């Protein structure tokens, strides 16, 4: 095709879509040795949603700094805010970092950090992740006496998972204003609250940029899921084979699919238990987050022979019910992620950042 | 703090779809046509169609389809709008009481599925059981069509194929097949209400070739479906397949289809270069039962450029064009001295196309005469409207304008026609038809030098004023593309120069790499080239700034001085800028995704950062800006007089249009703004004060809840702020239809709107000035 | 251990392969090569372990299984 | 050919509208509700009541 009778189809059509105006090559792009500054410690994670705001991250123990800017082609990409990740927490390693957006609600942010391995002698046997929320530098305006100015504030929390559960950055920032943790011990939905209720009709670090307030004022409403009391009450009344079981002992959650709007959550369940020999499901389990659970598949029963492959021929079933029941979602109300592993592309504004 | 007010100076006029049958009564064949938000009911009589209403719906009317229930006496209306809005709507008439009752309304968006690339997808059960709606992309809304108390449960179904051309429902199957075409292969399936879910429909998936679009559900007694599209017309049907593959359906894709007989024996076919093709299936007995001989298509003549056919009575068909100009148009049984069937009887006027308009005066008086360019392809015409009522004098061009201006000095037209030619190997390349550049009295090719496609032939048009016949057409060179045109006097010079920015578009790249600023005089029967200039991209779009012109290449604004010598000279760049707009010094750049950019003088300004795709902009003044986008809106920002603070804009005004604006011009036709939009329609934007704003943001609160709508749609939801991302109520802006309707409700309603302010009267009095600005 | 896997349908992320790859032994590093201008997996895909003995029995542990749409292979010799 | 339908051999043969404003209401009979539930989590619970 050409971009010239583009836009006369447009100009005589009125259907103009960056549906179909995808495969058109983005225009602006920069070496990122130009625009740059420190003439630093700045690597670039990616643009957000909107197009304006780019964001980058400082790793310097360990200190990882987070940084929007304000982006502008003929005149500078000047640096809006810095904010300090994670503080009081002792941090040692790499970090893998991702940062994700939830998909309308995009007046804050969301970064998780992953190192390799936990060192609480360093625990093979643990991993730690952390979490924080961090609010977007507000752009329209409009001394804490005006109400719509303070947009920014910061709510982090520190975590270790035991073999290791399953990032998910689709789903578990499914629901606007809510984040889904997988704490390999229980499943915990966190919804924060400016000024009814996103909740039913573990402890964190608030802050605003260093100072710690009481629990236009905010609060937070967390609803946590145990794995071991609902297995055993999805036992107790739905097994049709559970009369030969005594015990279990390990299991992997996987999200299959979070309705917001009947703010449900699917989780397959891989069990271990025993029954005796060494046993395996794949339960369906159907969480809402209204008010409580209900069941929906208890699976068979099965001999295990290779260790740990039963997890990761778990995890292929369910990323193949998760690809078979894909309904594919729409731009704006889609999970945007940010990762450099350790070019920026906005293919809405047709933006390149090559490296 | 923002205020403006936006009113329909012209309804829109082009033909998004029609339906026909027994609505008003069980025994009057009316033909319902839907012209982007006004449903027009007609009643087929014997002097002709006599008009019966035009109901204005609360939405772009997307879905609209009659189907007839069992023990219903005449026939229900499904109407879903483009927002996702259904209703099902009954006419009753007692003597006068025309009352369009709707029976079922609510909103089926779904907000988490995508927006399908072909389009909505409306299709009724031939047993009147439910209702299909291709929404998204892997889904299928399916809505009950069962009267029991109050809900009609609708539902999803995941259709497994994630890109589906068309689909339609099957005829005489005992439980209710869907037929689709997927990205490409024919599927069926059977739908099971019981359990909501898709079964696997008799008659298993085939083949078709990759450019198949249409389906069409054959009626009974035949069964199956035609699979239509680039010489591939192919009936399937279980163990019955046919094909065929003329010569005469490969120049051009099948746009609709009618169905004629009401047994399916012959079907009506209209593509993208206006012609008429009859499609005939041929019966046979075997024995009984009846089987499908063998397809053949022909020819009727030529037509208007259909969007939507229809078939009424007698052997007449209702052309319901969406480019140029509707038709009824008379099926001969004769032939004629050209081979063609068909004859014209009535030209529906419309305007469809607004690509441009410059607002000049004719005669004299300082009354405002919109000269609007109009049409696609065959039916590219000069719209001349003036106020009386809006009476519009129509020039056919038969070729695509693409931009006007006005050269007051000479007392001409500049025009941008380009016309498409077919290639061959006999010589360079021929023109298909007789149009307005074939027709000039002098023409001339530019002269400096510096096979499964079409060539365009772009032109400049000088047309007099008064006459409106064309007097040169200087047509510009191989692959040449002229984009943009102004009329201005440039430096000292004592006379007016016509400016087109031409590009070089070649086949092989999507990026243009050449293009040339070229500057003609007009010398009173001549046409002279006194500039050029090359510069290496496309010219996207011209204005004259001060006696210098402010260029556009692809993404480097540059302005030229026009020195002594005759020729052309740079001065900076400054770095998709297609719109510029001028008011004295301050320039107004609307990138294509860089939503609106200020400058002075290249001393940038302001920006603003929302995802926009600009239709066009406009300087209301130099503090608020008014653009058009692409989700059919209307959003005006301001400039916040800090310095981030200072380089920022605020968008402050949104509006739902509901419209495509291709065009903002300054003027009035009795300062204001007019649009332009694609559906033919023509507004009017004024800016108010504050005080006024809120007097008739008030009385707009207390209207809303007293004139009842048809299909119970919201005017806080119709107007209300929706592109894809988000959503949000409409701020400064009125829309001044409702204010305008306030004044023909009855006195009692006069009286009881109000109850809350002084008297009624002076109410009647304010509205009575808002329309003399039309 | 080093590791490349290309047979994917164009829906599968790095989080996924990182997913299905992680509980034999601990995880280096997931490279999922896309491609640059459509913003989506061009369908290859370089992954490395740590160690170097969950690698090799991944290599018999995961070869040729489908995955969802198509049998995704894994292999490794030098790369 | 040509054998052309013909609802009325009346019409076309001798060969401007009016606006809808609404103000009396007759109130709505029915209301399109689109059901709530997803349609994976429905699948599998009507499974789970097919089988159990
Ligand atoms: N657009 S999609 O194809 O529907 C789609 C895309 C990404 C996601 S995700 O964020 O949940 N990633 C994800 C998906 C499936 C399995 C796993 C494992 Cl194991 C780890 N992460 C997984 C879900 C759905």
């Amino acid at each position: 095709e050409h971009v010239l009778k583009q836009l006369e189809r447009v100009k005589i059509s009125g259907q103009l879509s960056p549906r179909l105006f995808r495969k058109l090559p983005p225009r602006v792009c920069v070496s990122l040795k130009n625009i740059v500054d420190e003439d630093a410690g700045h690597i670039f994670l990616g643009f957000s949603k909107c197009g304006r705001y780019v964001l980058s991250y400082t790793s310097s123990f360990y200190i990882y700094h987070l940084y929007w800017w304000e982006f502008n082609v003929h005149s500078k990409l000047k640096l809006v805010r810095q904010v300090r990740l994670f503080q009081d927490e002792e941090i040692y390693s790499d970090l893998y970092l991702t940062v994700c957006e939830w998909p309308s609600d995009a007046s804050k942010v969301i970064v998780f950090g992953f190192n390799t391995r936990s060192a609480n002698m360093s625990d093979e046997n643990h991993r730690d992740i952390y979490v924080s929320t961090v609010a977007v530098p507000p752009p329209g305006r409009c001394d804490p006496n005006a109400q719509c100015l303070r947009h920014g504030f910061m709510l982090h929390t520190k975590y270790q998972v035991v073999p290791f559960p399953t990032f998910q950055p689709a789903f578990q920032l499914k629901k606007d204003q809510v984040v889904l943790l997988n704490t390999s011990y229980s499943l915990v939905a966190c919804a924060v609250s400016v000024h009814s209720f996103c909740q039913i009709l573990v402890v964190t670090d608030l802050r605003g940029r260093n100072l710690r307030p009481m629990r236009q004022y905010l609060t937070v409403e967390q609803l946590t899921l145990d794995f071991e009391y609902v297995i055993n009450e999805v036992i107790r009344h739905d097994a049709t084979w559970g009369h030969q079981f005594c015990s279990f002992s390990d299991y992997d959650i996987v999200i299959l699919e979070v309705c917001p709007e009947t703010n449900q959550v699917l989780i397959n369940i891989g069990l271990l238990l025993l029954a005796p020999k060494t046993y395996h499901t794949s339960l369906k389990v159907a969480w809402d987050l209204n008010t409580f659970e209900t069941v929906s598949v208890g699976d068979l029963t099965e001999v295990k022979q290779t260790s740990g492959s039963v997890w990761s021929s778990y995890r292929k079933s369910c990323v193949d019910m998760v690809m078979k029941w894909l309904v594919p979602e729409s731009s704006g109300r889609y999970v945007n992620r940010m990762t450099n592993e350790a070019v920026l592309a906005d293919s809405e504004r047709y933006t390149w950042i090559v490296l | 703090m923002s205020y403006n007010y936006v009113v329909t100076a012209q309804k829109p006029t082009a033909v998004n779809g029609c339906v026909t049958g027994h609505f008003t009564s069980a025994e009057d064949l009316n033909l319902l046509i839907a012209k982007n938000t006004r449903l027009e009911i007609y009643v087929v009589t014997a002097e002709g169609l006599r008009p019966v209403k035009e109901v204005g719906m609360y939405g772009k009317i997307a879905v609209m389809e009659l189907f007839r229930p069992k023990g219903e006496s005449k026939d229900l209306l499904f109407i879903l709008t483009a927002k996702y809005n259904a209703c099902i709507l009954e006419y009753k008439q007692s003597g006068e009481s025309i009352d369009i009752i709707t029976r079922a309304h609510g909103n089926v968006q779904d907000r988490i599925g995508r927006p399908s690339e072909t389009g909505i997808i409306g299709i009724i059960d031939p047993e009147c059981r439910m209702i299909g709606l291709r929404l998204y992309d892997g889904l299928f809304k399916v809505i009950p069509l069962d009267r029991d108390n109050k809900e009609l449960k609708a539902f999803n179904i995941r259709l497994e194929e994630l890109h589906v051309i068309d689909v339609k429902f099957l005829y005489g199957c005992q439980a209710p097949t869907i037929c689709f075409v997927y990205q490409r292969h024919v599927k069926t399936y059977e739908v099971s209400l019981r359990e909501k879910e898709f079964n696997k429909g008799p008659w298993k998936q085939e083949n078709v070739e990759a450019e198949a679009s249409m389906v069409i559900a054959v009626p009974e007694p035949f069964g199956g479906a035609i699979i239509i599209g680039q010489e591939s017309i192919t009936y399937h049907n279980g163990d019955k397949y046919l094909a065929i593959a003329p010569p005469i359906i490969k120049q051009s894709t099948i746009v609709c289809h009618n169905r004629v007989d009401p047994n399916g024996s012959r079907y009506l076919l209209g593509d993208m270069e206006g012609r008429l093709f009859m499609l005939l299936l041929e019966k046979e007995e075997q024995m009984g039962t009846v089987t499908l001989k063998d397809l053949r298509v022909e020819l009727l003549g030529e037509t208007s450029i259909a969007e939507c056919l229809t078939y009424l009575d007698n052997g007449v068909v209702f052309v319901g064009s969406r480019l140029g100009d509707s038709q009824l148009v008379k099926l001969n049984v004769d032939s004629n001295e050209q081979g063609s069937y068909v004859v014209a009887m009535e030209t529906f006027t419309n305007l469809g196309p607004i690509v441009d308009m410059c607002v000049v005066d004719l005669e004299r008086q300082g009354q405002g005469q919109l000269v609007t360019c109009s049409g696609a392809f065959k039916e590219g015409s000069l719209r001349i409207i003036r106020n009386g009522k809006l009476h519009i004098r129509t020039v056919p061009l038969y070729e695509s304008p693409r931009k006007i201006c006005y050269q007051e000095v000479s007392q001409c037209f500049g025009v941008l026609s380009s016309r498409i030619e077919v290639q061959d190997t006999s010589g360079g390349t021929t023109a298909l038809r007789p149009s307005a550049s074939t027709q000039a009295l002098s023409s001339s090719v530019s002269s400096s030098k510096l096979f499964g496609e079409e060539v365009e032939v772009h032109n400049l048009l000088i047309i007099d004023q008064h006459t409106f016949e064309v007097l040169h057409a200087h047509q510009f060179l191989q692959n040449e593309y002229a984009l943009s045109l102004v009329s201005c006097k440039l430096g000292k010079d004592p006379n007016t120069y016509f400016i087109v920015g031409t590009a070089m578009v070649y086949p092989e790249e999507a990026e243009p790499k050449q293009g040339r600023i070229v500057v003609f005089q007009y010398s009173d029967g001549k046409l002279q080239t006194v500039a050029e200039k090359e510069v290496k991209g496309a010219v996207y779009s011209m204005v004259e700034f001060n006696g210098k012109l402010l260029a556009s290449i692809n993404s480097t604004v540059r302005l030229y001085e026009w020195t002594t010598e005759k020729e052309l000279r740079t001065e900076c760049n400054h770095y998709m800028a297609l719109y510029l707009k001028t008011k004295g010094d301050f320039i107004l750049v609307g990138d294509l995704m860089r939503s609106v950019l200020l400058l002075a003088y290249f001393e940038e300004i302001a920006r603003d950062f929302n995802p926009n795709w600009m239709s066009a902009v406009e300087i209301l003044d130099d503090d608020n800006f008014l653009g058009a986008e692409n989700a059919f809106n209307l959003f005006v920002c301001q400039k916040d007089s800090t310095d981030e603070e200072r380089q920022h804009l605020q968008e402050v005004g949104l509006f739902h249009l509901g419209e495509f604006v291709n065009v903002f011009c300054h003027g009035s036709l009795v300062g204001s703004v007019l649009f332009g939009t694609v559906n033919g329609m023509i507004g009017l934007v004024t800016s108010l004060s504050e005080s006024w704003y809120n007097l008739l943001l008030d009385m707009q609160n207390r209207l809303n809840k007293v004139i009842k709508s048809v299909g119970k749609i919201e005017h806080s939801f119709w107007r209300s702020f929706h592109t894809e991302r988000k959503t949000e109520p409409a701020t400064g802006f009125i829309d001044g239809d409702l204010i305008e309707s306030f004044l023909d409700i009855s006195r009692p309603k006069m009286q009881e709107v109000v109850a809350n302010l002084a008297t009624a009267d002076d109410l009647i009095k304010v509205v009575e000035e808002l329309t003399r600005i039309h | 251990m080093r590791l490349y896997v290309g047979s994917l349908h164009f829906n599968i992320t790095e989080d996924m392969l990182r997913g299905i790859f992680e509980p034999f032994g601990r995880i280096e590093s997931i490279q999922l090569m896309m491609d640059s201008e459509t913003g989506r997996s061009k369908g290859y895909g370089f992954i490395t372990f740590s160690d170097s003995e969950c690698a090799k029995k991944a290599l018999e542990q995961l070869n040729g299984f489908e995955l969802a749409g198509r049998p995704m292979k894994v292999g490794h010799v030098t790369e | 050919l040509k054998g052309l339908p013909v609802y009325n051999k009346s019409n076309f043969s001798r060969f401007r509208p009016s606006v809808y404003l609404p103000t009396r209401e007759y109130p709505s009979e029915q209301i399109i509700v689109t059901e709530k539930t997803n349609i994976l989590l429905r699948y599998l619970h009507q499974q789970w009541d097919k089988k159990n």
